DNA sequence: ATCAATATCCACCTGCAGATACTACCAAAAGTGTATTTGGAAACTGCTCCATCAAAAGGCATGTTCAGCTGATTCAGCTGAACATGCCTTTTGATGGAGCAGTTTCCAAATACACTTTTGGTAGTATCTGCAGGTGGATATTGAT
DNA sequence: ATCAATATCCACCTGCAGATACTACCAAAAGTGTATTTGGAAACTGCTCCATCAAAAGGCATGTTCAGCTGAATCAGCTGAACATGCCTTTTGATGGAGCAGTTTCCAAATACACTTTTGGTAGTATCTGCAGGTGGATATTGAT
């Protein structure tokens, strides 16, 4: 059963996300729009997580590349290191 | 034979994930997903665990914070559903 | 041989604050006393943070602080919300916040 | 085996002054830690550029001062201004 | 005694405005009220005539862009009339 | 010198054609009759900001005088970067 | 005697640069190639942007590039307008740009 | 009564190389060093960071490197690279 | 209204993940003490540009009129919410080995410094030119009929 | 459609401030050529913790059904655009001094080793407990009637 990943985000996940945002009532398109900004957004955030693997040569994407990547994005997430 | 009407449980889930903070989206399609995308910039690649956790705590918040947002979009226009305008409107406005 | 946190009235330390200015890059030279200003004023917010959060643990009965007690004690204080606008608790939840046109018809 | 630093212990300091029958998570204390690192980030940043734009070569408690009036909104500031003033005083009228 | 219709006046101004690039609030006034706003945080200061024009840019490029947001929270809700709904809509999407 | 004369109101400069212009600038084209107070109320919340900032940057250095770079660096903090002023 | 802006091939003032990242407090210390891949990258990006704004003084019939040149250029492409996005061009003015909606009849 | 540095003459020389025969006027070149100063403060800061994040005390042509992978989008940034890269090569063979 | 299906509540119980607590220990900060260097406040004062003032240049305030937009009302259709009814993916745990992180070495590239040359800025007096703003006349758009 | 009121175009022109051009000058920048220090790359290596996969756990996919939302169409009431009118305030341009900015002086405070003491972090263990996730049973909520 050969399944796109994106498509692992799934309906009911996505759905769930709206209700803690609030949302009472969803758009059957709402879940397509969804993960195109999700991947967007993801996109964003990895390259320059990538960027900082890559600089300090490492294989292996840290917590702290990724914590990095989200505060230049204006997205500074605390728990996780730095 | 009983049915709670269209909009009951909806509010019924609107109250429960409010509550709680456990992640949305289970972790392995997440996984993959970053992964997926992580390919197209470098080849070869392992996350530490705490990466990807980090990764999914950004996403879902941003997530449901745009969620907010689009459901003011909806309610400005007098509506009570969510659509693609509502979040591209969204978008539009917070300069993504 | 008494500590410079000690002589400051401070829990949180200055050296450490003077060390981690010097090799921070922010200047030449560090003056005596700014390790000292800087370290009281991160006790103070942290203090003030740990106040609400923990009043928030009582309120939900617990005696334990988390992520989530941290969350409602920073978004119901409109000047930690503030400080604080641009950033994600991790493990944090919302804010329970139905818009009213929402609410079925009573 | 090389040393991990961390407010750890001072915030856990401060908990039992404010809170004396409260303890903190993990999870909990890695976000305080996080805020800690952060405020000291905005602050100290802040100090830099005003010291560069007077052109001057030394932080001083001053410039962490107008830096805490530059970053805080109002109350929260006052109160870092006034709790900044005091722990200096009490380090300087002390041998 | 000729009449243009409600709009098309509106239009001519709209193309006329996004065209050139002089400041569009009078100088004086917006300078008057510089001085109040900045008198009441402190007394007794002067203004180099370069720090009044810059605040000015600044006050006049932030609310031509705050108007764009406003103009498409109004089209979102099938009207062509700004009201003061779209500029709070607008100001708290953009996080203000 | 002598008494600075007293400086209330000013709000009441940004007219109502001066607050259409920009509007229209901005592709506006019809324009409900309570835009304009809403406009001055958001445009004074605006300047109280930087101006904030700036005065700040001024007494910092033991100024009497607001400058330019006052500004320009109370507009970069505010991430309203401003080229053209010594930026 | 060579300035290291013509060993390096560059308009743009390596020796500045230099100095420029030494004051600035950017690191203990600045290596020898970071002001002159520096100054590069910043030749580069002014004459990128120069091309642009030339070409919009051209289409407005003008020999002399003003800011409503340089702000043409910039919002008409798409990576300097990201660059750029939260910046503000004095003197700029904005695109040309009305809703469809708003337009006249049918 | 000191003196005030400016890219003018440089950002002239760029000028006369794409387009030899436009001029530049006052406030469009004051626009023009407000744009230098600003990339390379965004740059040199993002270099900085990134130093810092690897406990590496020194700014190298490989930190600016990176800082303009994470500062310029696509095309831009890989045209810079180049240049970048190109001045540096050019740079070390020259002696 | 009442009636019953289901959700939601509170009290009490417990097991173990997550937290506190211990302690030898030990390196690397943090404090101390002495020797040296320098940054920036103070006192003086040159000189820019800011506040302030009067003469006309030229947008703003107000009332009237009515075009057409907003928002209420109604209504039918299609679209999401709900909720059955099954399976297939995710989570959890166990176990090799990839690679990150620690440590030690040594040299290419870094800072330091003194002394020599170049350059970019400014000042002063120079004449040069792009386009803004004025004109008028040719064409386009708009709206009544 | 036609006509005619008014905006728009662009082409041509003269004035001038804003740009460009020039020589004399210099302080501070930059380059050059030494002497001396060291950051980080290389290479090797021990040990997490990452990718994998198999066993247990469990949520999501699908289809039927219909409530109730969205959006269309219709209309009137009234807001907001356009424009005529009257006339006041901003724009601009020329002098007197407040304060900013450039000197130089010099010591209170900074950095720079070197040297002695401590504390904060980790590891090994052992020790402890807050509370999540069951349970029963009482009532509240919702939705049919
Ligand atoms: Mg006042």
């Amino acid at each position: 059963v050969l399944r796109d990943n994106i498509q692992g985000i799934t309906k009911p996940a996505i759905r769930r996300l709206a209700r803690r945002g609030g949302v009472k009532r969803i758009s059957g398109l709402i879940y397509e729009e969804t993960r195109g900004v999700l991947k967007v957004f993801l996109e964003n955030v990895i390259r320059d997580a990538v960027t900082y693997t890559e600089h300090a040569k490492r294989k292996t994407v840290t917590a702290m590349d990724v914590v990095y990547a989200l505060k230049r994005q204006g997205r500074t997430l605390y728990g996780f290191g730095g | 034979p009983h049915r709670y009407r269209p909009g009951t449980v909806a509010l019924r889930e609107i109250r429960r994930y409010q509550k709680s903070t456990e992640l949305l989206i289970r972790k392995l399609p997440f996984q993959r997903l970053v992964r997926e995308i992580a390919q197209d910039f470098k080849t070869d690649l392992r996350f530490q665990s705490s990466a990807v956790m980090a990764l999914q705590e950004a996403s879902e918040a941003y997530l449901v914070a745009l969620f907010e947002d689009t459901n003011l979009c909806a309610i400005h226009a007098k509506r009570v559903t969510i659509m693609p305008k509502d979040i591209q409107l969204a978008r539009r406005i917070r300069g993504e | 041989a008494k500590t410079r946190s000690s002589r400051a009235g401070l829990q949180f330390p200055v050296g450490r604050v003077h060390r981690l200015l010097r090799k921070g890059n922010y200047a030449e030279r560090v003056g005596a006393g700014a390790p000292v200003y800087l370290a009281a004023v991160l006790e103070y917010l942290t203090a003030e943070i740990l106040e609400l959060a923990g009043n928030a643990a009582r309120d939900n009965k617990k005696t334990r602080i988390i992520p989530r007690h941290l969350q409602l004690a920073v978004r119901n204080d409109e000047e930690l919300n503030k400080l604080l606008g641009r950033v994600t608790i991790a493990q944090g939840g919302v804010l329970p916040n139905i818009q009213s046109v929402l609410l079925p018809k009573k | 085996k090389t040393r991990k630093e961390s407010y750890a212990i001072y915030v856990y300091k401060v908990l039992k002054q404010v809170h004396p029958d409260t303890g903190i998570s993990s999870k909990a204390m890695s976000i305080m830690n996080s805020f800690v690192n952060d405020v000291f980030e905005r602050i100290a940043g802040e100090a830099s550029r005003l010291a560069h734009y007077n052109k001057r070569s030394t932080i001083t408690s001053r410039e962490i001062q107008t830096a805490v009036r530059l970053l805080l909104p109002g109350e929260l500031a006052k109160h870092a201004v006034s709790e900044g003033t005091k722990a200096v005083t009490k380090y300087t009228s002390a041998k």
